[PDB]
């Protein structure tokens, strides 16, 4: 699994 | 604005909220809609600012989703042809959130 965080969340 | 046509798993929020089957996937600035072959609504309309994270592992798709969300929190699964498609999707949307974030300053 590749995985990224929302920056704008 | 990107739109893609996925298939939704029953995996998390697609069986929870029976939003399973083939669907476009509809991306602006600032939202997704998934809306079902051949209807004229939008089934749900997510904001980007209500997303936790998204990724992909092979020719998967995932969004998980936070507690202010219209759906509320809970995750998405979509299935498309190959590892290609869903790494474009991860990037794409990736970079709308990046965009998003750096509006402000």
């Amino acid at each position: 699994l590749y995985a990224s965080s929302n920056p704008a969340y | 604005k990107e739109v893609w046509q996925v298939i939704l798993k029953p995996k998390g929020l697609g069986q929870t909220k029976n939003l399973i089957g083939i669907y476009r996937l509809c991306l602006t600035s600032k939202t997704i809609s998934f809306v079902k072959l051949n209807s004229e609504a939008a089934a749900v309309v997510l904001q980007l600012m209500n997303i936790r994270r998204c990724g992909h592992s092979e020719n998967f798709f995932f969004i998980e989703v936070g507690r202010s969300a219209v759906t509320g929190p809970g995750e998405f699964w979509m299935q498309v042809d190959d590892s290609v498609v869903a790494q474009n999707m991860h990037e794409t949307i990736l970079e709308a959130m990046r965009a998003m974030s750096d509006a402000f300053r």
